[PDB]
């Protein structure tokens, strides 16, 4: 047929007939403005097509142009500065070409364009007649200053070569590679294609084992994270990985955002820079951006969660370490509850799909470290970040997968707490991988943590019983235990996120204030213990008259800027206020 | 003349109440206070009240006219209704008379058929609507509007409709509010320009 | 001060309903003077009908712009008494035009039987053989059809453009 | 280019149900088109084209569907999608929610005709939002402050004063002062009391001519309620993008809008979401909210503040859960300081406005704003809880301190707080109101303060 | 669950005059 | 005393502004009204059958 | 939907006052001896005292011709009304006219005559007079 005809519609949903040939997934055009439209079941030489455009105005016996590939994604140079659709389509360029504030409906524009000339480098080595095979490096573009885009061989595409073109500037419909193999021959430019809902194909994924650190005390210290790794947080983190983290590369996929919140990222992210080699560059020139507002088609809602992961994956094969933040992974689900529903499927809990935990299984489990496909030897990650913003099924399916949760505490966020993170609730299930770098890089740390941990669970008991009690049969001990817990709470766990001396705590910093906050709980109490069973007994109101300097110098180590001041001047700092400590206790 | 139920009759202008319907009660009439041309809703739980106060306001209240309308209530709660109201009187001109003579009854009482009830709402708010245009203030006692609701909750499922909330049928709450909505003061139709109103007192069931 | 603001308070209510009646007046204006060029309009088609020959060219599309709205094996075209000479003969033009177009045989009656009020300006309605669908295409018909559509541009080309409407985009 | 040919009218009505009317023999049918019926007693009613297959079309008739019947009423298909006439004239007119005239003025002639459903506005293009509207009320500026080109619903409940609030900020919105607004207003299942209220409040202002009312009463047909919305957005983009006004848009009950939806889809048989509401009731809302904001290259903008009633005063209800989902924020009505009689009975707690970090502070309106703010609301927190603790031990378990958290409680609620109806409060008053509740405590329980700003404006 | 089923109804009766539409084909 | 005669003198003026409105509409449509009914009539008389895109044989 | 009538429905209420307007005038003054009402009212008695039917001054109405306004009829009838219930309620004696046209300039300048204690004086004497 090559192409059916539409047999009825209903919202966002089509039928068409003549549809023979179909096969599950296929994209269709639809209407004489040839919206895009993806099959989802086939009745015989009828098919059911979920349209990823308005549909309003398309009329029984409109076309169906039947094109033969699944819904996939254009690869290569030109992704860096990016702000995409859901589905892939450019809206700076969609800008620019109509020179107007709208989208058109049907709006046809390629990805990648092809108008740009770029600075192609073969790989020196290869010759005509070389072997050759997926994920083989074949070039290099100079896409931009941050980053050398590799030039790869497609994954499923092998051979022999027969040209190789030499250093020059081409267009990316310009033949770069041809091959051939059992007499078969490929012709291949600076772009791929790639169905988005497949998973890019490695040679191993290996354990997890380099932190991804944050700029926040909290998700550093209590509950760490890795590079390669899947966490869930609730929907501050989005500025500060992209500004400041081990990560290569950041994809943000804005899944179902308000209006007003995508405007303010897409202004926002142009104006952040960082320092390289001495000299400073827009963070712009290694990400890429997917947008997709409440109001856009449900279907490409769904679609750009697989957009964003398939451009991880693309940055990850040129052994590149990559970072993924999704916006919201419930607004995502919202969209599959409503597709079900439309094809009058049986839910399971609260009307979601019952599909919708391997859905979500299927996305986190994308995320990892890995030896890439092909000749040089790599490696490259992807860490994925998943908002989640409610018990309920979403959270409950993420929780069998996720090894990482950040809980969010209502109490803490209405006293202004920030970050407003439950330090009981939440947990990190890298810690053992961890602890290895941890013994390597800084031996103390592991001990802290721990320590830590115990102040906020013992004081948790603390604070249910004075409730009860009113506080005054509290041995100094506990009430030590009860003040201390606060001088984490306020002085460590909490951070503002936008002066200039915390909006990143490198780990250093985050060391070096909690090994003197520990080191203080372990002599104030021990000048407590040591004086029970006699007639001067020590008493938190004493330690207080007493070291009062060194509270106040303590809860003052928050303010040392990084940028101010460097390593040695912090440590040495903290050290001095160390040695105060030790001298007020041994003045006692 | 002949009317059809489901069709607000017309006025001139609906006003703002200016005046309080006096119920006889000491709460309600300090603490609670109702008007000519008001809306009020009385929900209460088995052996509350809600049908002596009914009955009390139908008895006392200063109204020109009432309409007292019994769906899927008791037949006893009728009977009362019948046996009192000739022998208590009101006093006009220095001679007392029956309020039998301002009052009509609408009753399609607890086994009587279900559908009916819709039927009663709508003939007791017509023949308030009717004594209104005269230039009359009205009071509508409607003693349990949830027996209504629950007769749309049969037929709707006999008609095998989708449910809302505890299966009631979604128009529901159009049903209620478009009722409500004929309450009011009112500038009626024509040209010796008078004034009248309907007050509606529904009852609620839960 | 209380009756002073008061007095304030009756004086920009006052003039407010002025100013609402002030409004409506001069837009009730122009809605009477596009009324009155709507009737010069039909006026203006009344003479086209009196024309005979233009009349005949109207009224030989008339008929086959109906019939490729219907595309029925059997229809019915009722017309104007007084016109039937004419639309007896754009029948007999559009039935091999349909045949050709279309590529489907046609059987095509027009009712002697009953006929467009002689109130109406001319043209015809086509029915389905059962009358269960019809397409109407009177000049009243048309004029209307025609009129609405170019509201935007009658209000610019007899009032001038708002100067306010900075965008059309 | 026009549609030149004739329209088909069809008497092949073949069912009738609640809202929707089934015709069969429609040649090439199209989804979304409007359609026209005549009654068998010549009354026209109106509607669209829900759903299509084959020659079979489903129709919902916005009027209802009473006195219709299957051999008489004939439906005239128009060819095309719902599209409104629109021009600036609107300013200063009464519509029903079909858009019909209800001031005894003509009907519109038309400037442009534009699809009610807008067009998408590309991510790229957006302005984001800076200008603070000082709305006058210190429980919304002073910490829950609105940009120029929000959206922010206020969520309410049966009997608070949710009305007040919205006519009080609609007499009193302006900018910070070291622009006047248009208003667009819709009304979906108000009663008529409320409609009454509205109307006289801009008369009783003097300021009618610079407003456009779409009014759909309780009496009114439900169905009307589906494009009600959608005809004030839409005369809000031709005013902001095309005129380059500074819109203000009110809609009135988003919780009967929602039942209109819930009529149409359980008429239609649709697999249900929660409650009983259509499956898509997120995507469906979601096209009204984000019909806001400003655009690259034009000078107007639209303000969006819807208001709910949510029943039972359950704020996880579908419909305010979801409205919280696609809205920069929410401004919470409470029935516990109504039942007090303060006014505006906003609860500071559950209150919400995203963009407000960007609005305030340095430049913007004082330096202090934000650390005020803050500390105002941690304050009233601790009180809360104070005072929920007392209820259980008496005062005599009660510190010093805890009676300081306990008096901030009582001064907040009855000086910040309390206003009253036409009261107008700067910023600065809102500000230097706050800061003399503040000055109820010793600086070293400031903590959310820096001591640059305790420094600088607590001696005063 | 008085809704899930119900839906399953109103599929069983569209599947079954599908089937005895298709014995007139 | 004041308010009662500016309420009068407001009558004055808004009338005098809604007769100058209403001759300059008059003037404006006079000036246009045949140019508009010759397009008018243009686009009545000018039919141009065709058949639905979407038919096929 | 004008005021909240239909417009056959409006319209056909203007006819109505037009008509009522007319019936109260002949009944307040049978003589023509009133001039100064028969003036401040002759928009609407040009209509009357000639020979017309409803039918033409509907068409009027709906054209604009005679006034059509039901919130200015409404004022104008019950002006004459609350007039006529005086004249008919004093029904043996007489008031003289310029007393007459006193009350009627009385009654024209007052805000809102439904709620004047005007009304509540001649609601007590309807209630002696309807006994009596
Ligand atoms: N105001 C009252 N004064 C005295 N007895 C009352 C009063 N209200 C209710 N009762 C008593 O309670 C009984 C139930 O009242 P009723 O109106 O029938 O309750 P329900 O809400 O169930 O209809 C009455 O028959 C009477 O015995
Ligand atoms: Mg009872």
């Amino acid at each position: 047929s090559t192409f059916g005809y539409v047999h009825g519609v209903s919202g966002p949903v089509v039928t068409a007939c003549d549809m023979a040939g179909a096969a599950m997934y296929e994209l269709v055009r639809v209407g004489h403005s040839e919206l895009v439209g993806e099959i989802i079941r086939l009745e015989g030489d009828m098919a059911t097509i979920q349209v990823y455009e308005e549909t309003s105005g398309v009329s029984v016996g409109d076309p169906v142009l039947r094109t033969g590939k699944p819904l996939s994604v254009e690869l290569g140079p030109g992704i860096m500065g990016a702000i995409f659709d859901g589905i892939q389509r450019p809206l700076s360029d969609i800008s620019s070409q109509t020179q107007s504030i709208y989208i058109p409906r049907g709006v046809n524009v390629s990805a990648l364009s092809r108008d740009i000339k770029w600075e192609f480098i073969p790989s020196k080595n290869l010759r005509v007649g070389s072997h050759i095979t997926g994920g083989d490096i074949y070039g290099i573009v100079n896409e931009n200053s941050l980053i050398k885009h590799k030039i790869m061989l497609p994954p499923r595409s092998r051979g022999s070569v027969t040209y190789i073109a030499p250093p020059g500037n081409y267009d990316a419909s310009d033949v770069v590679l041809e091959l051939e193999f059992e007499g078969v021959k490929e012709k291949l430019s600076m772009v791929q294609v790639w169905p988005v809902r497949q998973v890019r194909p490695v040679t191993e994924k290996l354990p997890a084992n380099h932190p991804l650190l944050t700029g926040q005390r909290v998700l550093d210290a209590l509950f760490p994270c890795v590079q390669g790794g899947t966490t869930a947080i609730p929907g501050v983190i989005s500025q500060s990985l992209s500004k400041y983290s081990n990560s290569d590369v950041i994809i943000y996929v804005g899944c179902g955002e308000r209006g007003n919140e995508m405007s303010e990222v897409l202004r926002d992210f142009p104006e952040l820079t960082m320092e390289v080699d001495g000299k400073v560059e827009s963070i712009m020139k290694r990400t890429a951006l997917v947008a997709n507002t409440s109001n856009m088609p449900v279907a490409a809602r769904e679609a750009s969660i697989y957009t964003g992961i398939t451009l991880s994956e693309y940055f990850r094969d040129m052994g590149y370490h990559v970072s993924m933040m999704a916006d919201s992974t419930s607004r995502w689900a919202e969209a599959l509850r409503e597709i079900s529903g439309r094809l009058a499927e049986m839910p399971a809990d609260s009307g979601y799909p019952a599909y919708l935990g391997a859905r979500l299984a299927s996305f986190y489990e994308r995320a990892g470290r890995v030896k890439c496909l092909g000749n040089p030897e790599r490696e490259g990650s992807v860490s994925i970040v998943g908002a989640v913003s409610p018990s309920d099924p979403v959270t409950s399916a993420t929780l069998g997968i996720v090894q990482v949760f950040w809980g969010l505490d209502k109490k803490l966020a209405q006293r202004k707490h920030f970050p407003s993170v439950n330090w009981l609730i939440s947990y990190s299930k890298y810690m053992r991988a961890l602890d290895e770098y941890y013994d390597k890089h800084f031996t103390e740390f592991v001990p802290l943590r721990t320590k830590a941990k115990e102040i906020l669970q013992e004081e948790e008991d603390l604070a249910e019983i004075v409730q009860l009690v009113g506080k005054a049969s509290l041995a100094e001990t506990d009430k030590i235990t009860l003040e201390v817990a606060k001088l984490i709470k306020d002085d460590f766990l909490q951070q503002n996120g936008y002066t200039p001396y915390d909006r990143f705590c490198p780990f250093y910093k985050t060391v070096g204030m909690l090994s003197n906050m520990i080191s203080f709980y372990d002599m104030a109490r021990r000048a407590v213990e040591t004086t029970a069973q006699s007639d001067n007994k020590i008493t938190w109101s004493i330690i207080r008259e007493h070291m009062g300097e060194i509270l106040y110098k303590l809860s003052s180590m928050k303010f040392k800027d990084p940028v101010k001041d460097g390593e040695a001047k912090i440590k040495a700092d903290y050290a001095q206020l160390l040695e105060d400590m030790q001298n007020a206790f041994r003045s006692l | 003349q002949v009317w059809p139920v489901r069709q607000v009759r017309p006025v001139t202008e609906k006003l703002p109440a200016n005046h309080p319907l006096l119920t006889g009660q000491r709460v309600l009439d300090a603490l609670f206070p109702c008007v000519q041309g008001g809306t009020t809703a009385i929900p209460g739980a088995f052996g509350c009240g809600k049908t002596v106060i009914s009955q009390s306001l139908s008895k006392y209240s200063n109204s020109d006219v009432i309409i007292y309308v019994g769906c899927g209530e008791r037949g006893n709660e009728m009977s009362e209704v019948l046996r009192d109201f000739p022998e208590l009187t009101m006093e006009v001109d220095g001679k007392v008379e029956s309020i039998m003579k301002r009052t009509a009854l609408v009753a399609n009482t607890s086994n009587m058929p279900v559908a009916a009830r819709e039927a009663s709402i709508y003939t007791g708010i017509t023949l308030s609507e009717y004594f209104r245009d005269m230039g009359y203030h009205v009071s509508m006692m409607a003693d349990s509007t949830s027996r209504w609701a629950e007769a749309l909750r049969e037929i709707s499922g006999r008609l095998a409709e989708m449910p809302a909330d505890s299966g009631y049928p979604a128009y529901l709450g159009a049903r209620l509010a478009s009722f409500y909505e004929r309450a009011g003061r009112v500038k009626c139709l024509g040209n010796p320009e008078r004034e009248g109103s309907v007050s509606i007192v529904g009852a609620v069931s839960p | 001060e209380k009756k002073e603001k008061q007095i304030e308070q009756q004086k920009k209510i006052q003039m407010s309903n002025l100013m609402n009646q002030a409004r409506l007046k001069v837009l009730r204006a122009r809605d009477d003077l596009i009324t009155d060029l709507l009737n010069e309009a039909k006026q203006r088609l009344s003479k086209v009908v009196k024309d005979t020959t233009r009349y005949q060219v109207l009224l030989d599309g008339l008929v086959l712009q109906g019939l490729y709205q219907l595309l029925e094996p059997r229809m019915i075209v009722r017309c104007r008494k007084q016109d039937f000479p004419l639309v007896k003969a754009a029948v007999q033009k559009a039935i091999p035009m349909y045949k050709i177009a279309t590529k489907k045989d046609v059987d095509v009656q027009i009712d002697l039987e009953a006929y467009l009020p002689e109130d109406i300006a001319g043209g015809v309605e086509i029915y389905n053989g059962d009358r269960k669908i019809k397409v109407s295409n009177t000049l009243e018909s048309r004029l209307d059809l025609i009129a609405q559509q170019m509201m935007p541009e009658v209000r610019g080309a007899l009032f001038g453009a708002n100067a306010n409407r900075k965008f059309l985009d | 280019n026009y549609l030149s040919q004739p329209r088909l009218t069809y008497k092949t009505v073949s069912g009738v149900n609640g809202p929707l009317v089934i015709l069969d023999h429609v040649k090439f049918p199209r989804y979304a088109e409007i359609v026209h019926l005549t009654l068998p007693d010549g009354t026209k009613r109106s509607g669209q084209v829900l759903e299509v297959s084959g020659s079979k079309a489903v129709v919902q008739v916005f009027e209802g569907t009473s006195g219709i019947d299957a051999k008489k009423t004939s439906c005239e298909f128009t060819g095309d999608i719902l599209r409104t006439p629109v021009s600036e004239d609107m300013l200063g007119r009464v519509f029903n929610g079909s858009g019909k005239p209800i001031d005894r003025g003509p009907v519109v002639l038309a400037e442009d005709f534009l699809d009610i459903m807008g067009q998408p506005i590309n991510p790229q293009c957006r302005i984001y939002p800076e200008e603070m509207i000082q709305t006058g009320i210190s429980a919304i500026d002073g910490m829950n402050s609105i940009a120029r080109g929000q959206k922010i619903p206020i969520f309410s409940a049966a009997g608070l004063p949710h009305n007040e609030i919205a006519a009080q900020i609609c007499r009193q919105a302006g900018l910070v002062k070291k622009e006047n607004f248009a208003i667009v207003f819709a009304a979906m299942g108000v009663n008529m009391e409320t409609a009454r209220f509205f109307k006289s409040d801009f008369e009783e202002n003097g300021s009618m001519d610079n407003v456009c009312l779409f009014l759909n009463l309780a009496n009114d047909p439900t169905i009307e309620r589906i494009i009600t919305p959608r005809l004030a957005l839409t005369t809000a983009e031709f005013l902001a993008y095309q005129c380059e006004k500074h819109v203000l848009v009110i809609l009135t009950d988003m919780s009967s809008y929602a039942e209109a939806l819930r009529e149409v889809s359980a008429a239609r048989e649709e697999v249900p979401g929660r409650r009983g509401f259509p499956g898509y009731m997120y995507t469906d809302l979601a096209t009204i909210y984000e019909r806001a904001g400003r655009v690259e290259g034009r000078n107007g903008s639209i303000t969006q503040i819807p208001i709910l009633t949510m029943p039972n005063d359950d704020i996880t209800h579908p419909i305010p859960d979801l409205t919280g989902y696609i809205t920069e924020g929410q401004i919470y009505v409470d029935r516990q300081l109504h039942n007090r009689q303060i006014y505006p009975p906003i609860n500071v707690l559950p209150s919400l406005s995203r963009l407000m970090k960007s609005a305030i502070g340095e430049g913007m309106t004082r330096k202090d704003h934000a650390d005020v703010s803050n500390q105002l609301y941690a304050c009233y927190a601790i009180g809360k809880d104070v005072q929920a603790m007392k209820a259980v031990v008496g005062e005599e378990a009660l510190t010093s301190d805890d009676l300081l958290y306990l008096e901030f409680l009582q001064k907040f609620e009855k000086n910040f707080i309390t206003q009253g109806p036409y009261e107008n409060r700067t910023v600065y008053e809102t500000l230097d109101i706050g800061w003399q509740l503040l000055r109820i405590f010793p600086k070293e329980m400031l903590k959310r303060i820096p001591q640059s700003t305790l420094s600088e404006f607590y001696p005063r | 669950f008085y809704r899930l089923k119900k839906i399953q109804e109103k599929k069983k009766i569209i599947k079954e005059k599908s089937e005895k539409d298709l014995e007139r084909r | 005393a004041a308010a009662l005669g500016s309420h009068g003198s407001c009558s004055s003026e808004v009338e005098k502004e809604t007769q100058e409105k209403m001759t300059i509409l008059q003037n404006y449509f006079e000036q246009n009204r045949d140019e508009v009914l010759d397009n008018l009539l243009a686009f009545v008389c000018d039919i141009r059958p065709e058949i639905h895109e979407n038919y096929r044989i | 939907k004008m005021g909240g009538l239909t417009s056959e429905q409006y319209h056909s209420q203007v006819v109505g006052k037009i008509g009522y307007i007319a019936r109260c005038m002949q009944t307040i003054d049978p003589e023509n001896n009133l001039k100064k009402i028969r003036e401040d009212y002759q928009d609407v008695l040009i209509w009357a005292e000639k020979n017309y039917r409803f039918e033409e001054i509907l068409e009027a109405s709906k054209s604009g011709k005679c006034p059509n306004d039901l919130d200015a009829l409404s004022r104008r009838s019950l002006i004459l009304q609350e007039l006529l219930r005086l004249v008919s309620s004093i029904s043996p004696f007489k008031m003289k006219l310029d007393l007459i046209e006193s009350q009627y300039e009385k009654m024209k300048q007052h805000v809102n005559l439904w709620k004047s204690d005007y009304h509540v004086k001649l609601n007590q004497l309807n209630q002696l007079t309807d006994y009596l």
